[PDB]
């Protein structure tokens, strides 16, 4: 048994029974859904795409609710799914490499190894606005239907930590932990022994990229007295000059909560935690 | 050091208070099994999210403990004071006895049990929110209160924190929000949490490791926060403003602020009356540091349970009464004009602008095309006429009676108060919108007078309205297309106050029939003196101004609470209309449209009939079908639709 502190989610079962249902998939949602040829929905994307050098794939939600084997991994990614989709980017290059063993290929693997995946669940259940949104049901897969006002500048993150030390001709490399950095201050003792002595530079580092997105929510039901509302969200890096002023969107993401400073002068916070929504989609 | 905070005692017995509070936890049988325990299955079923507390249970109970000579022990006498220290008591109480989950828990679910089962102070292992509801005097009478009807005026000072019920109208209130109760935080190295406990506005993070297993270790391994295992609860506040007739003479009321956490947090809407129930407690703000003489405190409420005299549409569900309501009410027959007599009896005659009133307050019937479009179940009223014949009733009667309602003047803060609005919350940084006098009417009803006095901008707004049930603005931020769903209901006055017999009322009238089109309805409400019926008219006002009860007639109109009650019942169908009316509608819409046109074009002429009186007079078929509580239509209501549309004008002939 393998599992996750405070979770119901398994790693190597859940890849297995991803396979299975990759390896079978043929328009099933045509028959249980309704009653509406072709054959293994799924299987075609994945034999396109890997000529073509992508790292990206979508997903709907209508087929795990129609194959056999994925009704519990719908639940358990809805409610987890930054940890499945972290799940299904490993259960995705399993199943290519587990794939590729049946043919014989030229010598493109020195790149699949090295690259990365990603999922996008996009058609999924509906949502009520936001007022649905009470606090019990944060942090999980939700989806949402309204235009674009405002568009925000591009914010660099600190994603390597540079670091000079100001003697003996060494730098420094450290990673960040959970959204922060913490500097050595020592001076790699060995060479020598300054326990705060380092330098910090910024055209070293690398940084991440960030947007901040304005949005008039339109829903398709509202209570008795209602006005228009504006939300904040973030998109992240290969998301950015998708979406901007002018255009009608129904939208995935991920509803979740965050506290700001009360200055620019100390850590003291305020007990109100204001709202936001990280994206995983656009339509 | 006795001298600070010396010793002092009270007849206050923790020991008993518990003692007594957990025997009634579980003596409840008078009102499945002991129904306490039972909803505390449910709570362990996961079924609700809020406790409901019952104070004349503990009445009985206390009732049960004299009777059998125990000693009473009221709690009730205190529980009234400092109930802020009895909510953690009782909630320990509940706590320490919990039945066990006749059910399993599984993947479908509250995805929070599944931890609590996982790692099975105490606030985190909290399930369960509380919400009290102060007793109804009707039965604290019984047997022989505490809580009255009070203002945000006659606070006296002395009633901090005491139960109350102040009652008021909510003007604005913030868009709902989490707020923290208890942190969760995880060691890097010990592996081991931490409960920081936050009641304030604020805090400050803690960064250092103070960890248990750190203690004894030289090192002190960083410690962070979870975004799941901490503790929620939601945030939202109101603000009361003081009932009309309560105010002291030439006395201009002032404002006040509540808070309100968790569940009831939807069970607010403004513009409605209200009983609050709470407490009311301070808050640390001293005035701003040069007008202080320290010590001072602003201050607040708190929520726990909502009732209000108004009881919009979507509390509708029957019961085993409500329908023996409506069932006697439908036995006495003649419903439709016993109706239409019963609204606003206060004045005389004009039972079809009481049935036109009556057909407004239904509405009609909601039809979507599918094809990327729907139309409105609405309707649109106009009472042209005279000055001198009653005007303002009508109005009055009917915000007073119908839900939703609004009243505006003709002239003055037209210009946006009719209108969106741009302000920033107070209790966070946003920029909300609170509409105009028809934004805070949707589904409901509004009313308005002098419509010749307005301004061409409620005159473009309006005409929008009426027709389409959106809103157009491009003046700022604001570029919205709200919706209003509302329904329209002007009155105003000719150029000469009284009517021009020798001029048409295409004429005398000031308004353009361009917009008039749309007014499905139109009354011409003129008087010429008359020997015999000013008589009984007089005899009618004198009566009436003799005391307030109406004519005695043999007959009793009934309470706004039943007629809202029966409206709400009636706008749960959607009939259908068969062809046998529909080919008669057709002919009589063929014949109205070829005599007005061809001969109403003359001295007593309006315009012509149009689509829209076809689309009026169906709605109003559809809504005396609504009102028969039949899903079908019968050719004995198109008669009377047309007999109305043209009796409204009879007047124009004399
Ligand atoms: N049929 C009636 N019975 C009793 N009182 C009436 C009647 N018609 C008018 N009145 C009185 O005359 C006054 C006229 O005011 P109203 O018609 O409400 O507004 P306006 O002054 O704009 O016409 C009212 O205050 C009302 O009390
Ligand atoms: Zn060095
Ligand atoms: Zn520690």
């Amino acid at each position: 048994l393998r599992i996750i502190w405070g979770t119901n989610v398994s790693i190597q079962e859940c890849t297995t029974n991803f396979r299975n249902f990759l390896m079978s998939f043929k328009y099933k949602f045509r028959k249980i859904l309704d009653e509406r040829d072709e054959e293994l929905y799924y299987i075609k994307q994945l034999n396109e795409m890997r000529e073509l050098g992508t790292s990206n794939l979508n997903l709907d939600a209508r087929n795990l609710l129609a194959y056999k084997q994925t009704e519990d991994l719908y639940h358990q990614l809805l409610n987890y799914p930054q940890e499945v989709i972290s799940i299904m980017d490993q259960t995705i290059k399993d199943c290519m490499v587990s794939l590729i063993v049946d043919n014989n290929l030229d010598y493109d693997l020195d790149e699949i190894e090295t690259k990365f995946y990603k999922v996008r669940p996009y058609n999924v259940g509906s949502c009520k606005g936001m007022r649905e949104l009470n606090p019990n049901d944060i942090d999980k897969l939700i989806n949402l239907k309204g235009l674009v006002l405002r568009s925000t500048p591009v914010i660099p993150d600190m994603k390597v930590a540079f670091f000079k030390c100001n003697v003996c001709d060494h730098t420094m490399a450290v990673e960040i932990d959970r959204g922060v950095i913490q500097e050595p201050a020592r001076c790699e003792r060995i060479d020598c022994n300054e326990p705060n002595s380092m330098s910090l530079i910024h055209n070293r580092c690398s940084f991440a990229d960030k947007q901040v997105i304005k949005l008039q929510e339109t829903p398709d039901f509202v209570p008795d007295g209602q006005t228009p509302h504006s939300i904040s969200l973030c998109v992240y890096d290969e998301l950015v000059d998708s979406c901007r002023a002018g255009d009608r969107i129904e939208v995935t993401g991920t509803f979740r909560s965050i506290p700001i400073r009360a200055n620019s002068r100390q850590r003291v916070l305020k007990s109100l935690y204001k709202t936001y929504v990280d994206v995983v989609h656009v339509k | 050091m006795s001298a600070a905070l010396p010793s002092i005692q009270l007849p206050v017995d923790y020991n008993n208070l518990f003692n007594e509070i957990t025997d009634f936890l579980v003596t409840f049988k008078q009102d499945k099994g002991p129904k306490y325990m039972a909803m505390l299955q449910k709570v362990a079923n996961r079924e609700l999210n809020s406790v409901i507390i019952d104070l004349d249970d503990i009445l009985q109970y206390q009732n049960e403990k004299f009777l059998q000579g125990t000693q009473a022990d009221d709690l009730v006498s205190a529980i009234q004071q400092n109930a802020n220290h009895f909510t953690e008591l009782f909630c320990r109480a509940i706590d320490n006895n919990m039945p066990l989950p006749t059910k399993e828990i599984d993947y479908k679910d509250d995805v929070l049990d599944v931890i609590l089962n996982q790692r099975r102070p105490p606030n985190l292992t909290r399930r369960y929110f509380l919400y009290f509801k102060p007793l109804s005097q009707n039965c604290a009478r019984r047997y022989r209160i505490s809580s009255k009807p009070l203002s945000v005026r006659q606070i006296k000072g002395d009633f901090l924190g005491q139960l109350i019920t102040v009652r008021g109208i909510i003007t604005r209130v913030s868009d709902v929000k989490p707020a923290v109760e208890v942190i969760a935080y995880t060691c890097d190295q010990c592996g081991y949490e931490v409960f920081q406990e936050v009641n304030s506005r604020t805090f400050t993070p803690l960064s250092e490791c103070t960890s248990e297993e750190c203690s004894q270790n030289q090192t002190k391994g960083q410690l962070f926060m979870s975004t799941r295992a901490s503790k929620f609860s939601a945030f939202q506040e109101c603000k009361i403003q003081e009932l009309s007739q309560q105010v002291p003479v030439g006395h201009i009321p002032r404002s006040l602020n509540i808070h309100v956490n968790g569940t009831l947090v939807r069970s607010l809407s403004p513009g409605d009356i209200v009983d609050v129930t709470g407490i009311f407690l301070p808050a640390p703000y001293t005035g701003f540091k040069a007008l202080k003489a320290g010590l001072l405190t602003e201050t607040y409420l708190e929520a726990q349970f909502v009732r209000q005299h108004k009881k919009k549409f979507a509390s509708f569900s029957l019961t085993s009464d409500v329908e023996e309501r409506v069932m006697e009410l439908i036995t006495s027959g003649d419903v439709y004009n016993r109706l239409a007599k019963s609204i606003a009896p206060e004045i005389y005659g004009n039972l079809d602008v009481k049935k036109a009133l009556l057909l407004l307050l239904v509405g009609g019937v909601d039809k979507r095309v599918g094809d990327g479009m729907k139309i409105r179940g609405d309707i649109n009223v106009c009472l042209m006429g005279d000055p001198g014949v009653a005007k303002s009733q009508l109005l009055k009667a009917i915000c007073k009676i119908s839900p939703r309602g609004v009243y505006t003047t003709g002239k003055g803060s037209s210009g946006v108060g009719l209108t969106a609005a741009v302000m920033k919350d107070p209790v966070t940084d946003e920029m909300i919108l609170e509409g105009g006098a028809l934004v805070l009417a949707d589904n409901g009803i509004c009313c308005i007078d002098e419509f010749d006095k307005m301004d061409e901008s409620d005159r473009t707004a309006i005409h929008e309205v009426m027709e389409q049930q959106t809103i157009s603005i491009s003046k700022a931020g604001i570029n919205t297309t709200l919706n209003a769903r509302t329904s329209i209901l002007a009155a105003a006055n000719p150029l000469y106050g009284r009517y021009n017999p020798r001029l048409s009322p295409l004429d005398n009238i000031n308004l353009p029939a361009a917009l008039l089109s749309r007014f499905d309805i139109l009354f011409l409400m003129l008087d010429i003196p008359s020997r015999d019926d000013d008589e009984k008219l007089a005899e009618h006002v004198t009566y009436v101004h003799m005391h307030n009860k109406q004519p005695d007639l043999d007959f009793t109109p009934v309470e706004p609470s039943k007629m809202r009650e029966y409206i709400a019942y009636a706008k749960t169908k959607r009939p259908v209309m068969s062809e046998a009316v529909n080919d008669y509608v057709v002919q009589a819409y063929i014949r109205l449209r070829q005599d007005s046109k061809r001969e109403m074009d003359s001295k007593f002429s309006f315009g012509q009939a149009t689509p829209r009186t076809l689309l009026g007079i169906i709605r109003l078929s559809q809504a005396l079908a609504k009102l028969r509580l039949a899903d079908m239509v019968d050719i004995d209501d198109v008669e009377e639709a047309l007999r109305l549309v043209r009796v409204s004008k009879e007047s124009l002939y004399q």
